[PDB]
RNA sequence: UAUCUGGUUGAUCCUGCCAGUAGUCAUAUGCUUGUCUCAAAGAUUAAGCCAUGCAUGUCUAAGUAUAAGCAAUUUAUACAGUGAAACUGCGAAUGGCUCAUUAAAUCAGUUAUCGUUUAUUUGAUAGUUCCUUUACUACAUGGUAUAACUGUGGUAAUUCUAGAGCUAAUACAUGCUUAAAAUCUCGACCCUUUGGAAGAGAUGUAUUUAUUAGAUAAAAAAUCAAUGUCUUCGGACUCUUUGAUGAUUCAUAAUAACUUUUCGAAUCGCAUGGCCUUGUGCUGGCGAUGGUUCAUUCAAAUUUCUGCCCUAUCAACUUUCGAUGGUAGGAUAGUGGCCUACCAUGGUUUCAACGGGUAACGGGGAAUAAGGGUUCGAUUCCGGAGAGGGAGCCUGAGAAACGGCUACCACAUCCAAGG
RNA sequence: CUCCAAUAGCGUAUAUUAUGUUGCAGUUAAAAAGCUCGUAGUUGAACUUUGGGCCCGGUUGGCCGGUCGGAUUUCCAACGGGGCCUUUCCUUCUGGCUAACCUUGAGUCCUUGUGGCUCUUGGCGAACCAGGACUUUUACUUUGAAAAAAUUAGAGUGUUCAAAGCAGGCGUAUUGCUCGAAUAUAUUAGCAUGGAAUAAUAGAAUAGGACGUUUGGUUCUAUUUUGUUGG
């Protein structure tokens, strides 16, 4: 069970910090919260539907121009 | 710190492995003499058991000997000159075994003419009886005359001076001379 | 485990020893000596379990701190001290002199022997090898090495050694027909003649012994000791004499036994 | 750190707590020769199955093999020392009878009111634990 | 293979305190030493009469043949004066109650008294260490 | 899924179905709990944190006693019984605890060391030591430099220690004695020979290198070298030693030298014998301790062959920075890419490599069982690994040691704030 | 208040327990890929010494029972085993155990005896010693050795019974005698061994083959004898 959760990870840093080397190594091979990430999720779909609104707007005003 | 061990090492397949116990006593590997020539001095290793070593480092003489006529004189090394594993040890002069060396052609030369009476180059009877007794055998080489008449001999080293801090050797003669005159020569 | 142990926990010791589990927790351990480990016994599962002379591991001491007991003549005084096959144990007060032989249950028997045979113990050699100076030497069974044997003595040959002296007094070879004692492996204590031997150049020789009621059976090399000639042993066995009972025999031997 | 003392329980339940006719036998048995819980009557049970057992493996040996005659004449031999057995039916047949009673009849308790000296079973069983 | 030229590498080679002399002219000009590799094999002519050098050949070097003898197919030839043979068994199942091929590649040293090629079943024995993955000298050549 | 009870309608039979009905032996929990024998004590995947105490020290007649320690009273004016402290030696590397890591790794059976280290134990083993070996050099026995102890002190504090004065050794550092020959080298000699010749030097053991021997499969001549025993002066070569293994450049011996020269007893207790020229003359007993190398023993380190749970929606991996191999070196107790320099392009893989998951230490073993199997094994024995995490290392035969040290991350104790 | 069950023990919750090698199912109600080709994998027809003849006896079973509860003698019944001979290498040679009576000089105890044996004048090559000189390789299967102790099965034994334990027992108990601590198991790998059915493998097709007292030399290794070590 290498790379497991410890109870406390503070007071074992000198092993991570192998096992960080071990992982680097075995799996250069293919290298070559989850709230955090709802959140990410709908900010940027909120910034694109604020875009997307926006362009809308200014389409319908030239639009008015040409009736 | 340098370890002899082979837990280290990528499996025969390319794998990978981890580590399953510390580093041991019985695994460690000392550092290197890189022993130069020059005004003798020797650090004494307590290895495993007890067991001396005698890591030497700065020696300038050797036991060489001259395995055809069958003597050895204590002699005294005065340079590198070809090493086969690594051209860098020619550079900083440092006795390694193999290292092909030049040393000193006196005690060679007096001892020669001593036994035979030849005077290697270009009365109390019994003396006279002996080198008369031995004639026949009063016949070098070629090549190891001209040496003689140079001053010094080319020998080889066969001694390892970093594990018992004597650097004795042999002199080259027959077709391991031709070898290593052609490598030295062709060289330079 | 970073150095020799020095502890054996009973339960791991040699089981010809019989010694009786839940009477502690440890066992004597042999210390380094003539036999080897699993195929000694100290003198004090001899002094205190087998003879019943002392009652402690305590008594044995006051016992071979007095200067009483002597193994092959010489005195010995380190309480758990390896004796092995083929010694001499000598108690000057009892006048007795046993000599540690086997019996075919594989144990260690308490076989008395009178005086002069105590004087003498037989010794496999082991090896033959020029020392130094050029002197050869022998290697018996029990560690002993010595110089100038009679060069008619290869690997396998039975010497027969005078304790006092130390030197070779006689010899016997090794070919069929030789009468042969078992110590090793599952016949551990059986006594046949030799019959055939099988060569195996790379390992582990093996020898067809049969004993005196014609059972035949094989052993390595490694576990065969020669004692003697056909009839005629050196030694004296122990009673039973090497035979092998089996089991229905053995009860109807002690049933018709019945004598009170 | 020490050797085990090893042991082993005497008894085992049976297949089903009720089967009328094994309440009624244990009722039977235990009535008539003064006992105190099923766990008399389970361990006697025990006994008489690894005594049938053994038996019965046997007899799936053939006639002249050691093991079987071997093992054969000490089972036989115990079993007619302690009485459960007869004296002339001593072949290695006759154990796969032997009923639970043969064994609750070599009791000590009832052996004493056998004697006579008892005047009943339960008279018995306090006569035997009074020293 | 050692691929005469034998002076090829960057040391002379020779075997070790195997001295010919200068001072005497016969005509056989290589003193030579061969040991026999005991077991029954046979040491080959042509490490007897050769010329090549190597120091981890069993009739002509300084190894030595004890332990486990074992056969295989050579499977490739491609490192200097090693090869890798291959090893079949057929492992028993015993809940199935059937077997399956299973197989181990082995390198092994080749000494140059030998001429091997792919295909072909070869004998060899066991040495010490002679370098990383290599345990084991080829000591007879069958087919 | 047997057994038993019940429901399936207006009833009763017979089918069928449905529900309930069983030991488990694991965890948690409740109520009860008098006697005899016995013996166990894990768990938050938290290998999380620890107040206080203890768990490792040791003396015989036989290493060192002027305690200004104690007791004497019996031959003890160098000492002599006992005996703190301290020096020296040995041990602390075993035991006990835990299961975090670890998936050909550990481990299990089976090999190997002709590839190495080994305190101790047991058996062997050591007439050679300086010198042109006579103008001496202690061998009835050589030299300092410290502990405890005394004395002057520092600091809040610790199993902290400084400065001065003593004195020891089985500490440390030095350094002698003995057989008889034989053997080679250098040879003053005289007299020329076909040559012999006084003497002087070296010879133990260990180390380091070069060389030699360590044989063996059966005829005879011609050939010279050269005459070596006998010379029967021509020559017959007459008689010719040599271990082990499957196997060696093995054991072992020999030659020439080398070495910041290893060992070859300046030690200790009880006894006091013979001698005979009576000298404090000559020898001499039972032990203790130490010592070189070889073997043995307790061990160690490497190592041969076969054997692991789930995963392919993990199919290519290792190779810059050793990956497979060759040659040489360095390092090690020793083999070895174990590391270095140069060279080659190899090595494993659908017979599943490589990479993930493991509430994976492996085994003996435990349970269920008609069997085949399936599950469990931190846990009384063996093997590994660890001592909060990572990295180093000292002394020692033995340690990468944690009831040893040193630094760093994490915790945390005392403080006069300096430690 | 009356029963019932277990009883110095008894209850409740949660889990768990009573995939198909042996040994499952696929038209109609789990599930045959739409189709063919195809590498790994698994699998693959028959065939090579068969058969007879002679001798030897094991171990049973029957007639038997000689005896003071089995010591065994005549037969044939079967069952396993061996050795010859039938075209049947049974590896070849080295001086030896010469193996063996193929070898021979005389004698006979005893039912009339091819029902029964002590010593030796050319000998026998296979007694395998050790020695050489080499030989197709597996799978399977028997047997041996191995796989520590405790655990498991199990023999003995009145721990007062029992779980256990490996103790104990018997006398002249006034000075001492004796039995024990068995046995089996353990599967894959490695080692050793008998078997030669089944299933693979390999030899003589360009004959580059095989045996041979043959006769060309090319060669190289060195035993002995030419003083003796070199040539
Ligand atoms: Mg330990
Ligand atoms: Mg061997
Ligand atoms: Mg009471
Ligand atoms: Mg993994
Ligand atoms: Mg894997
Ligand atoms: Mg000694
Ligand atoms: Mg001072
Ligand atoms: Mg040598
Ligand atoms: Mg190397
Ligand atoms: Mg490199
Ligand atoms: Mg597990
Ligand atoms: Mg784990
Ligand atoms: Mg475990
Ligand atoms: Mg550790
Ligand atoms: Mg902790
Ligand atoms: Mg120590
Ligand atoms: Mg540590
Ligand atoms: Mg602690
Ligand atoms: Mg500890
Ligand atoms: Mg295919
Ligand atoms: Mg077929």
């Amino acid at each position: 069970g290498t790379y497991r959760k410890r109870f406390n990870e503070k007071a074992r840093s000198g092993h991570m910090a192998k096992l960080k080397e071990l992982k680097r190594i075995r799996n250069k091979q293919f290298t070559r919260s989850k709230v955090s990430r709802l959140k990410k999720k709908r900010l940027d779909k909120f910034i694109e539907h604020q875009l997307k609104r926006e362009e809308r707007k200014t389409i319908i005003g030239k639009l008015q121009d040409y009736k | 710190g340098i370890s002899r061990d082979s837990r280290h090492k990528r499996s025969a397949t390319g794998a990978k492995r981890a580590q399953f116990r510390k580093k041991r006593k019985f695994e460690l590997g000392r550092q290197p003499a890189n022993t130069k020539i020059g005004a003798k001095r020797i650090h004494s290793v307590r290895t495993r058991g007890g067991n001396k070593k005698y890591r030497a480092l700065r020696i300038e003489t050797g036991n060489f000997s001259w395995a055809s006529e069958g003597i050895s004189k204590k002699t005294r090394i005065a340079g590198v000159v070809y090493h086969p594993s690594n051209n860098e040890l020619v550079r900083t002069n440092t006795l390694t075994k193999a290292a092909i060396v030049q040393i000193d052609a006196t005690p060679f030369r007096q001892w020669f003419e001593a036994h035979y009476g030849q005077t290697l180059g270009k009365k109390s009877k019994n003396a006279e009886r002996k080198w008369a007794a031995r004639a026949a055998s009063a016949k070098i080489e070629s090549s190891v005359e001209s040496q003689f008449s140079a001053g010094r001999l080319y020998a080889c080293i066969s001694s390892r001076p970093g594990q018992s801090g004597r650097c004795d050797g042999y002199i080259l003669e027959g077709e391991e001379l031709a070898f290593y005159l052609r490598r030295l020569t062709a060289k330079k | 485990a970073r150095g020799p142990k020095k502890h054996l926990k009973r339960l791991a010791a040699p089981h010809h020893w019989l010694l009786d589990k839940l009477s502690g927790c440890y066992a004597p351990r042999p210390s380094a000596g003539p036999h080897k480990l699993r195929e000694s016994l100290p003198l004090i599962v001899f002094l205190r379990n087998r003879l019943k002379y002392a009652l402690n591991g305590r008594e044995v001491k006051a016992i071979l701190m007095q200067r009483h007991v002597k193994v092959d003549g010489k005195v010995r005084t380190d309480t758990t001290y390896p004796a092995g096959f083929m010694d001499v144990i000598t108690l000057d007060a009892t006048n007795e002199n046993f000599r540690l032989v086997y019996d075919v249950k594989g144990r260690f028997a308490v076989h008395r022997i009178t005086d002069e045979e105590a004087s003498y113990k037989l010794g496999k050699v082991k090896k033959v090898q020029l020392g130094k100076k050029g002197v050869p030497y022998v290697v018996t069974h029990d560690g002993r090495t010595i110089r100038y044997p009679d060069p008619n003595i290869k690997v396998n040959d039975t010497v027969k050694i005078d304790l006092a002296s130390g030197k070779i007094t006689d010899f016997i070879k090794f070919d069929a027909g030789k009468l042969v004692y078992v110590t090793g492996g599952r016949n551990l204590g059986r006594i046949g003649t030799i019959v055939h031997k099988e060569r195996h150049d790379g390992g582990f020789d093996l020898v067809h012994i049969k004993d005196s009621l014609d059972n035949t059976f094989v052993t390595r090399l490694n576990n065969v000791f020669v004692i003697g000639e056909q009839g005629k042993p050196y030694i004296s066995l122990p009673k039973g004499k090497g035979i092998k009972l089996s089991i229905a025999e053995e009860r109807d031997r002690r049933r018709a036994q019945q004598g009170l | 750190p020490r050797a085990p003392r090893t042991y082993s329980k005497t008894y085992s339940t049976p297949k089903r707590p009720y089967e009328s006719s094994r309440l009624d036998a244990e009722l039977k048995l235990a009535g008539e020769f003064g006992l105190k819980n099923k766990k008399e009557i389970y361990r006697i049970s025990f006994q008489l199955s690894k005594i049938r057992r053994a038996a019965r493996d046997l007899l799936t040996r053939d006639e002249k093999d050691p093991k079987r005659l071997f093992e054969g004449n000490a089972l036989i031999r115990r079993l007619v020392r302690v009485g459960v057995l007869s004296e002339d039916k001593k072949k290695l047949d006759y154990v796969l009878a032997l009923k639970v009673e043969d064994f609750l009849e070599r009791r000590l308790q009832t052996q004493v009111y056998k004697l006579g000296l008892a005047k009943s079973v339960h008279h018995a069983r306090v006569l035997i634990t009074q020293r | 293979s050692t691929e005469l030229t034998v002076q090829s590498e960057r040391a002379f080679q020779k075997q070790p305190h195997i001295f010919n002399n200068p001072k005497v002219k016969t005509s056989k000009r290589t003193k030579r030493w061969y040991k026999n590799a005991g077991l029954g094999f046979k040491t080959p002519k042509t490490a007897i009469e050769g010329s090549y050098i190597d120091k981890k050949c069993p009739f002509t070097g300084l190894v030595s043949i004890r332990g486990k003898i074992l056969t295989g197919t050579v499977v490739s030839t491609k490192m200097h004066r090693t090869i890798v043979i291959r090893r079949a068994y057929l492992h028993y199942i015993p809940k199935y109650n059937r077997y399956e091929k299973r197989h181990k590649n082995v390198p092994v040293h080749v000494s140059p008294a030998f001429r091997v090629q792919v295909g072909d079943i070869v004998t060899v024995g066991q040495c010490r260490p002679i370098s990383k993955t290599v345990r084991f000298n080829v000591v007879k050549v069958s087919a």
